[PDB]
């Protein structure tokens, strides 16, 4: 039994994912097992709209790298039902990354993997290079969050 | 409008901020807190145009859209010698070594 | 309002607000070790990059607006990403 998951509540939700960020977006859906499943990518500045659900769970990584990005300022993003015909906005912005793992990112990107030992850096940044962003490792922490709170 | 900025003189930069509708002069009030010369004593510029205490950071070119956090607008500074003033000097930084080859 | 320097292998003099600098825990630690930084192996064209990230650190850290990215040069990361490493920021 998933500590994160989608409820199946049944009822509408019309949402828009608003691409605040220079990134590609991949929009994530938490299934009903709690298993991320991958939705179409959202290019910088666009908008789409979603026919979603009230009590389903989403979360939002670069589409390249899988870095984490921020949903309305947080992780998760949770439909609540439509009223006034309006929808709900999940406005998709960058965090703040510290200057570290901004760095890492960058030479992530130039840098085949195979090839990270042969920069001439101090060895435990080799290992940071390596700790890539992880999916997985995210929602295991956010799950240990949410039963904290 | 905040606009944020290093004014550089010689070897030294500072890191300051301050408004679209700030003056020139109130940005020589921050030289003078930090490097303890009055604003009489000092020139700052645009480029290498000389700008007038009176006028705001906005009226210089200075926008908000310009001059960012992550990448400040350069303000020079120049201070009077004797009776004259030194001519505006910056210096630039270091170079960066040669691109690793696993990084091209 | 006060102000510390930090100061580059190369010899050049960056002046920040305290406040912003002490997004370094590193330099926290340093400064109650002057108001005065000496750091003998970051050059200037990492450490002028270390001082707008701060900038950029503070600006943003709870905004609710939309973030810029923080550009790096390819030449400059790993020189910036050792310092950052460093200074913890």
């Amino acid at each position: 039994r998933p500590v994160l998951r989608s409820v199946n509540s049944r009822e509408p939700s019309q949402v828009i994912f608003c691409n605040r960020s220079p990134r590609v977006v991949l929009p994530l859906w938490l299934n009903f097992d709690g298993e991320p499943q991958p939705y179409p990518i959202l290019p910088p500045g666009t908008g789409r709209r979603i026919h979603s659900y009230r009590g389903h769970l989403w979360l939002f990584r670069d589409a390249g790298t899988h870095d984490g990005l921020l949903v309305n300022q947080t992780e998760l993003f949770v439909p609540s039902l439509n009223v006034d015909g309006q929808p709900i906005f999940a406005n998709i912005t960058l965090p703040v990354y510290t200057l570290k793992e901004r760095c890492l990112q960058v030479v992530r990107s130039l840098v085949k993997p195979e090839n990270y030992r042969r920069l001439d850096i101090v060895r435990s940044l080799y290992e940071d290079l390596e700790d890539y962003p992880s999916v997985r490792k995210d929602i295991q922490r956010l799950s240990q969050e949410h039963l904290e709170s | 409008m905040d606009v944020f900025l290093m004014i550089r003189r010689h070897k030294t930069t500072i890191f300051t901020d301050a408004k679209e509708s700030s003056t020139v002069f109130e940005l020589k009030r921050i030289v003078e807190g930090i490097l303890k010369r009055p604003p009489e004593e000092q020139r700052l510029y645009k480029d290498d145009q000389l700008l007038d205490d009176g006028k705001t950071l906005g009226e210089c070119g200075f926008t908000s859209q310009t001059a960012r956090p992550q990448a400040p607008a350069t303000v020079g500074l120049a201070f009077r010698a004797d009776d004259t003033f030194e001519a505006l000097r910056i210096e630039p930084f270091s170079s960066p070594p040669e691109l690793p080859d696993v990084m091209k | 309002m006060m102000y510390v320097k930090l100061i580059s292998s190369d010899g050049h003099e960056f002046i920040v607000k305290r406040e912003h600098a002490l997004t370094s825990g590193t330099i926290k630690a340093m400064l109650s070790g002057t108001n005065e930084v000496n750091f003998r192996e970051i050059p200037s064209h990492v450490l002028s990059k270390v001082c707008m990230y701060f900038t950029y650190k503070v600006r943003y850290t709870n905004s609710s607006t939309e973030i810029p990215e923080f550009p790096i040069a390819p030449e400059i990361a790993l020189e910036l990403l050792m310092a950052a490493n460093f200074l913890d920021c």
